[PDB]
């Protein structure tokens, strides 16, 4: 599955 | 202060193509992250995510309709568009875009805050047409009116031109696989006046001109 | 694809209540998860953003918990303006998964329903088509069971039914199911059943008619 666009910021 | 509203066309045809557009107004596609989604939900079912597309262009489709979904937007109109090929009786539904916070204070990405009041689309082949009326006939008794094959919504009925109310259930209709519409209304009474009292069901599809009033009984 | 499972699905209550409803995640979505009340007619209104954040504007009575794959949302006290629809949405994987939702009506004593058969009328006989139909009227719970038999052949993929909405007086349901036959078939046999199986009812009941008599 791919992340989502803000996931990476926490 | 954020608003969103679905634009398009509430009847498309099988294979045909259905176009969509959000037009929004307190928040602009140039805000950072900003986001605008579109769900969609069929009659009595529950919601399906569709697709969302950002600021910066970035977009993503629900991989099962990603062959079939197209999404744009347009800064200088504050609108996002959505394309759907190929439709089919299972794509009728209700469809809602919704506003999706940017990073400021992150959290809040974490959601579709603000949606549109959604619209109603029906797929089918059909053209407009008038309903048959047929009777649905009978301590408590229970008698009704059948009111079959019109299109398209809505109908409305009334028994006894609105004198009776109390026991009356007039139930959603059900698009049938003829792409016709069908929908049942149904009156509970005591036994005793079903020889006395009359009973007449009042129906109305306007979108064809079409009244009908039919007297029921036993 | 990553499930988001509702529970319950679906749940009664009355007013003043306290509820705390379900939503569990295949994987992991971390703190990605809202929720929304949909009342019938509206569109879905955000009550709980990133799990545990309450939306402003919305009552003090609405909370949530929950990171990973367990979601709670609870409602410390259950109002009218609660009896709807609520689900749950990740938001950390692509695609954006909605759960099944959780339907919450208002509480009422068990009632079976009153069934009654209708046989097609004369008139549509010639149409060329047969429309028998079935009425449940006025019980609880929601859930009900229909299931048709010609000349005691159970039938499958030749009915629809709808419910009308929970009654603002009684609390009741009403269902309607129409079994559709061409004009030919229905000569062709004889007793026409409808049964109903409901949790307010010991045995399920069933009303029928024989087409000549």
């Amino acid at each position: 599955l791919e992340l989502d666009k803000w996931a990476s910021l926490w | 202060r954020i608003t969103l509203k679905e634009s398009g066309p509430p009847l498309v045809k099988p294979t045909q193509t259905l176009t969509l557009t959000c037009s929004f107004s307190g928040f602009s596609l140039s805000d950072f992250g900003v986001g605008v989604g579109w769900i969609r939900q069929p009659p009595g079912k529950a919601l399906e995510w569709l697709a969302i597309i950002y600021s910066d262009d970035d977009k993503r489709y629900s991989p099962s309709l990603n062959t079939r979904l197209t999404i744009t937007k347009d800064t200088s109109k504050n609108q996002v568009v959505l394309v759907m090929t190929r439709v089919s009786p299972v794509d009728t539904a209700t469809y809602f875009c919704a506003h999706r916070r940017g990073p400021t204070a992150r959290g809040p990405v974490n959601a579709m805050d603000v949606w549109g009041q959604g619209i109603t689309v029906t797929i089918s082949s059909t053209s407009t047409k008038g309903p048959s009326v047929f009777p649905l006939a009978p301590g408590t008794a229970a008698l009704g009116c059948l009111v079959k094959d019109y299109f398209p919504e809505p109908v409305t009925v009334s028994w006894n031109s609105g004198a009776l109310t109390s026991g009356v259930h007039t139930f959603p209709a059900v698009l049938q696989s003829s792409g016709l519409y069908s929908l049942s209304s149904v009156v509970t009474v005591p036994s005793s006046s079903l020889g006395t009292q009359t009973y007449t069901c009042n129906v109305n599809h306007k979108p064809s001109n079409t009244k009908v009033d039919k007297r029921v009984e036993p | 694809a990553l499930q988001l499972t509702q529970s319950p699905s679906s749940l009664s209550a009355s007013v003043g209540d306290r509820i705390t409803i379900t939503c569990r995640a295949s994987q992991g979505v971390t703190s990605a998860l809202a929720w929304y009340r949909q009342k019938p007619g509206s569109p879905p209104q955000l009550l709980i953003y990133d799990a545990s954040s309450l939306e402003s504007g919305v009552p003090s009575r609405f909370s949530g918990s929950g990171s990973g794959t367990e979601f709670t949302l609870t409602i410390s006290t259950l109002r009218p303006e609660d009896f709807a629809t609520y689900y749950c949405q990740q938001l950390h994987f692509y695609p954006h998964t909605f759960g099944g939702g959780t339907r919450v009506d208002v509480r009422r004593t068990v009632a079976a329903p009153s069934v009654f058969i209708f046989p097609p009328s004369d008139e549509q006989l010639k149409s060329g088509t047969a429309s028998v139909v079935c009425l449940l009227n006025n019980f609880y719970p929601r859930e009900a069971k229909v299931q048709w038999k010609v000349d005691n052949a159970l039938q499958s993929g030749n009915s629809q039914e709808s419910v009308t909405e929970q009654d603002s007086k009684d609390s009741t349901y009403s269902l309607s199911s129409t079994l559709t036959l061409s004009k030919a078939d229905y000569e062709k046999h004889k007793v026409y059943e409808c049964e109903v199986t409901h949790q307010g009812l010991s045995s399920p009941v069933t009303k029928s008619f024989n087409r000549g008599e």
